[PDB]
RNA sequence: GGGAAGCCUACCUCAAGAUAAGAUUUCCCUAGGACUUUAUGUCCUCUAAAGAGCCGUUCGAGACUAGGACGUUGAUAGGUU
RNA sequence: CCACAAGUCGAGCAGGUACGAAAGUAGGUCUUAGUGAUCCGGUGGUUCUGUAUGGAAGGGCCAUCGCUCAACGGAUAAAAG
RNA sequence: AUAGCACUCUGCAAACACGAAAGUGGACGUAUAGGGUGUGAUGCCUGCCCGGUGCUGGAAGGUUAAUUGAUGGGGUUAGCGUAAGCGAAGCUCUUGAUCGAAGCCCCAGUAAACGGCGGCCGGUCCUAAGGUAGCGAAAUUCCUUGUCGGGUAAGUUCCGACCUGCACGAAUGGCAUAAUGAUGGCGGCGCUGUCUCCAGCAGAGGCUCAGUGAAAUCGAAAUCGCUGUGAAGAUGCAGUGUACCCGCGGCUAGACGGAAAGACCCCGUGAACCUUUACUGCAGCUUGACACUGAACUUUGAGGUUCUAACUCUGUCCCGUGAUCCGGGACGAGGACCGUGUCUGGUGGGUAGUUUGACUGGGGCGGUCUCCUCCUAAAGAGUAA
RNA sequence: GCUAAAACUAUGUGCCGAAGCUGCGGAUGUAUACUUUGUAUACGUGGUAGGGGAGCGUUCUGUAAGCCGAUGAAGGUGUGUUGAGAAGCAUGCUGGAGGUAUCAGAAGUGCGAAUGCUGACGUGAGUAACGACAAAACGGGUGAAAAACCCGUUCGCCGAAAGACCAAGGGUUCCAGUCCAACGUUAAUCGGGGCUGGGUGAGUCGACCCCUAAGGCGAGGCCGAAAGGCGUAGUCGAUGGGA
RNA sequence: GAACCCACUGUCGUUGAAAAGCCAGGGGAUGACUUGUGGAUAGGGGUGAAAGGCUAAUCAAGCCUGGUGAUAGCUGGUUCU
RNA sequence: GUCAAGUAAUUAAGUGCAUGUGGUGGAUGCCUUGGCAGUCAGAGGCGAUGAAAGACGUGAUAGCCUGCGAAAAGCUCCGGGGAGGCGGCAAAUAUCCUUUGAUCCGGAGAUGUCUGAAUGGGGGAACCCACCUACUUUAAGGUAGGUAUUGCAACAUGAAUACAUAGUGUUGCAAGGCGAACGAGGGGAAGUGAAACAUCUCAGUACCCUUAGGAAAAGAAAUCAAUUGAGAUUCCCUCAGUAGCGGCGAGCGAACGGGGAUCAGCCCAUUAAGUUAUGUGUGUUUUAGUGGAACGCUCUGGGAAGUGCGAACGUAGAGGGUGAUAUUCCCGUACACGAAAGGGCACACAUAAUGAUGACGAGUAGGGCGAGGCACGUGAAACCUUGUCUGAAUAUGGGGGGACCAUCCUCCAAGGCUAAAUACUCCUGACUGACCGAUAGUGAACCAGUACCGUGAGGGAAAGGCGAAAAGAACCCCUGUGAGGGGAGUGAAAUAGAUCCUGAAACCGCAUGCAUACAAGCAGUGGGAGCACCUUCGUGGUGUGACUGCGUACCUUUUGUAUAAUGGGUCAGCGACUUAUAUUCAGUAGCGAGGUUAACCGUAUAGGGGAGCCGUAGAGAAAUCGAGUCUUAAUAGGGCG
């Protein structure tokens, strides 16, 4: 019973390429360095699965901020403000209301510090 | 392999990998590395796991309605279509005809017959007996298979 | 306040690719249609300026380039006197 | 106590002793170093075996002898640049 | 290498060499010849040592092989014994007296044989003997660029001389020497782009155009500087500075650039070849015993004299035969020697197979390798250099 | 960049901050109870050398005289879709005759590396080089095309060889006609290139022949385990002698 | 001092015109000379005016084929979930 | 309208990504006048009557292969067969042959150059030079035969030397060389293992030499055994990895007994069985061949064997081919027939010849010295062979039973012949494969031991595929009457168009969309504006990616690597834990105090075959005991159970 490889080996390879599509020279052509490439790409993704999370929190803490102190406090007494009133909305909405609708997030700010003083 | 008794070239100073012999199983045309050689296939098997297991297959065929018995199971002269029409008449296109003894006139007429072998109830075997439809078996038959008990 | 062949200027050369892309003098181009994606909009017809280059005769300029002079309204090169 | 191979302490029981009137003490010396496995042979004993049988030769068992094998768990009977 | 010199071996079937033998070279030669070894024209010469190793000559004292087999002790059984036990002969196992050569131990000679020519403070010890001529900071001298003289403005080189010669020295030759040397060192005249210090010119490439058309290398590249960090010397990391995109002619500072699985060093119970008083074999050479191997007379088992018939002749003549082989025959000279087979002692780097430890602040040299006591050892045991 | 700090000391109130913890959804290992269950609860699920468990694909044998196929198999190339993965399924184009379920059985059963082996093709790069510095110029001819071919007129180089012969060695390279793909380090109408056809005339030249040297072989013969070694008579052997 | 036989110095060449050369100089050149043809010596052997030189671009033991897939406590490599 | 500030759009020398369409290249798939391993039955040789292997010739055209040999792709006779044929590359063409029987197939004859054991002499193989007879020629020749050596026999001749012998010659007979493996005999290593190495191992292996046959060798007890039994030789299974041997190391390794395969004995001078030749007879087999059943319609299609519907044969539904997949189209298959002539084998007769220089075994058995062989290495070492030296008795005798002696048992050496069961495959016929399918399988599927390399021994490749059928592209156009292409035409298909099935990847072009000339690094990843096309108009799809956070390849080896430590230019194809035997453990199945056969027989996976193996009892060195046994004076104690 002789085995012959080419047709599994073939749609290994190919399979590999397939995936390497885009990619800037011998990265799309050449089966070795397509391969590392590919193995290159799967760990990034799975690291910045991760970083995604910190960097949307990181830019709606900046964008609470913004509004704060456009309303006159800062962002660390406006959350403890609002900790304080029992306000339990989150950050997300929290910059997206801060972003669209700036009366909405003048009477939050109104609330935090009334509860604050 | 023909040939590959000299080094085919210096073990240091070429800038090659080093070699012994052109004929290395590395090299195309070389020997392969683990040649075969002429097998002995088979197995042992127990006298009584062999004799169990024919028992088995024939109690199987009586209980799935695969063995018809037959009081006497005889050819006239050696005519394939009166064969034919003898194993329709008892609904036994496709099957293997056991008997005592293999009379030479239904040997000759069974023998261009597709789906149709005919055996003597001594040359009984495993794969035989399960591979088609039905097995037609004469009354003398089944007596020396009984005696000898599968 | 004074205070050195040392520092910044001062002397010579390069320098706006200094994307912060600077300044001054002078010169040139002033026509009609169709349509929709109604916009420094796309296609037709007419028009081709001020200049630059190709080419040629060449250089005290030159590896190739670049740079300088000239092309009949002419002394740019050879010849002739 | 210890990888193994080895090493250390020991009450008590039977037989035969020595010293004490006796209860008793004694299986070397206050203790911890003074050492060498296996193989091969030598000597004493033996109700073991004994290649047809009776013996015998040879072998076994118990006791004991021949290592600076000191590179001292000891590659050979026998070896420098 | 050489002509010349010396030592030594070789009496002819020469020594020596090749070959398993037959045989061949030496040589169609004959000690004024042939082989081996060292020195190296010529001039003057060539000192001392024989203890060591070798070689040559003696000795018949001690030791020793094969061979031989006197004695002594066992095994077995006829028989004798109540039994224990004793036990001839015959077979057999063992022990080993006597005879027995060369070699070795012993005594002399030999250095143009291999070798040696001292120590410790005039003396002394010790040797086999303690360096003659000649030469000497040398193709040899560490200290050392010794000291003095000459040459130069200045000379670790050169020449002359001195002599505390680390560590010259007489055929592994000493001191000189005309001529000769693509030989080593030093100094002069002439001459010059060797140089101060380079300039111009001629030819062939380089460069451009047309035609043909390689090479080593190469994980992939969107392939800057600096300071720091870091598998410890960064284009690629951190901070920072600078920088529009792409060629062509030059250049070699880096890419620990290319080339060859480092040759130095270490390791492997790797390899090969070479040496010897490393171990163990063998060839070759040599000794004795038995066989081929006989006869007749003597002397004190051995020795002697004679003979021929075994055997030898690379001696003469004849035949096969037209023949320097070979065989047969006839002579002659030898002769139980020589030589060969088996066994046995000696010698045996000629040749062969191999061995020649490990730890280790790299390896080598030095030291260590097993056992007992104390400390290191951190109040149970154990614990490294 | 910072000086009643954005430095240091002490105290306090908030906040930021990890793949740690919590929230929501999903998977899996072990154990305890449901007294089959595949169900709930509890505790777990970073890993080299290793140990254990469960699977995906490839070729061949039976099942298979079965099932799919010119109304289009294998193979190639896209698209969509499914699972935790190796992978599966469907279909457009190309292709033109085979493929093979299920469950068993056997293995030449899975490649990126070994300065691995064979073939094809890159980078260097249209880069170095085009093989003695004896040297060329022009007119005419032919031709698709002429620096290199032919004819002619000039110039230069060798001339003890860069000329003329012979042996050895080579083997048609010699001559004529015809052709230019490959060969010729460029082009070629030319050629020692392809194709077709011709050409070598001996008593005196050489060989053959007669004769022998070194040496070889060698009837008998001597010697050697065998194979073989040497050698007599002879017989060969030119580089020499013989019209 | 030419031919002929050598190989002392220097430049160039080093993917060369050349796996040992060219150019300019250099040595011997009637002799222990150079050279053609044909023969002899064969691998632990040959030959060597002696360098371990030469023995077909290979020499501290030539080349070829066999033992043979020698052995390697060393280095490298070892393929789906 | 000028001016001034601020801020968009607009370039591509070239490049990147995606897609479309190509080129180069030859993977993959499918296929096969080639290999590999076997079973059954044969055969086991050819050669001086000139072999194997070659050179040169031979054709209407004639280069190579095949055949043949100056009678040269052939000649004669006999048999078969019945319409085409003049071998292949390799078409065309010409001349032609053939029903008065060609080509073709089988058997028997004729001819058969040169080299090569080569054999008249010589030699650098395919060449040079001769002599003697008989016939023929008249010129300088031709035909045929002969002319080697060695051994044996007969005859003749004949030395030293008188008889003789040696030597010499003639005639007759025989031998030499080649070729696969297997047999017998003469010589005989080392690498390696022992973790070094010398005894030992490797191993009487590799290799060299001589020489048979279809087989060879061995063989009929001076053999074993130890209840006084078996009964020649050879081969297989056990006994058994036991008893033993061994620097007692590494390792080497029996026999007795039992079970099978096959079976067979006969003679020494009047002399046997058996074997080999020749002829005859009978039987079988073989070398050419002959006959040999049965299908139509319809649909798809270039083509039907494929779809659908019905039918026929079967002692034939093996296989191959035909335009796609056929029991009924062709060749065939089952079956039944068949030989002028020749060959093999079997049995039986006749003649030879052999067996068969040998008649009971003397330089023999035994012994001393040195070696070799036996599983057995000097050992307590029996037995066998002998290089050297010796040396009996002879049936009232002699050999053996593992040192040796006695007693018993057994056999008769120093003379011979003999089938089967066993070993092998250069070769021939038929058949088979969980063997390969062009980098595989032989080195070689093809003009391969070739090209090429080497002085030589020797080494040693690459290279398969148009189409069912050449129907292999008439004619026109560009071009140099070239190469190459565009039309036309053939074909189902021409992107099947000649190195032509399919046509992957590396690598190299052209076209369209987007991005890109103020910006520093493993080139991605998580976000994310704009643009182009599609669109179910969308919280949609495809391509691109301005700007931005994070981010120093892979493998190996290491305490530790972005490392400036190793390896890789890239792609495609190939490339490394296997096979046999023994043993132990775990799963699983059968039987169970029992389980199981081996060789072998067997028209054979069955059924027989119980020899043997494992389990069922330990203790002890052993004799011996035995649920106990050993140690000990001990019944004590203790060790193994």
């Amino acid at each position: 019973a002789r085995v012959k490889r080419g047709v599994v080996a073939h749609r290994r390879h190919k399979k590999i390429l397939a995936r390497a599509k885009g990619y800037y020279g011998a990265r799309s052509r050449v089966y070795r360095v397509a391969f590392q490439a590919v193995i290159k790409a799967g760990q990034y993704a799975y690291r910045d699965r991760r970083q995604k999370k910190r960097q949307f929190r990181a830019l709606w803490i900046a964008r609470i901020n913004a509004g704060a102190r456009q309303n006159g406090l800062s962002y660390s007494r406006m959350i403890d403000g609002l900790k304080k009133a029992q306000v339990i909305i989150d950050r997300r909405v929290l910059a997206d209301i801060a972003m669209h609708d700036a009366v909405a997030f003048a009477a939050l700010a109104e609330k935090a510090k009334g509860a604050l003083a | 392999v023909s040939g590959g008794g000299k080094k085919p070239f210096r073990q240091k100073g070429t800038g090659r990998a080093r070699a012994g012999s052109i004929r290395s199983p590395i090299w195309v045309g070389g020997g392969k590395t683990f040649a075969a050689r002429p097998q002995d296939w088979s197995q042992k098997v127990n006298r009584k796991m062999y004799r169990g297991a024919m028992q088995c297959i024939l109690a199987e065929l009586v209980r799935q309605d695969r063995l018809v018995l037959v009081e006497e199971f005889a050819v006239a002269a050696p005519k394939t279509k009166e064969l034919l029409a003898k194993l329709n008449d008892l609904n036994a296109a496709r099957a293997l005809i056991v008997t005592d003894a293999v009379d030479e006139n239904l040997y000759l007429a069974a023998r261009n017959l597709p789906h149709v072998d005919v055996v003597d109830a001594t040359a009984i075997d495993p794969v035989s007996l399960i591979a088609f439809d039905k097995v037609v078996m004469s009354v003398a038959a089944a007596k020396k298979i009984e005696v000898e008990l599968g």
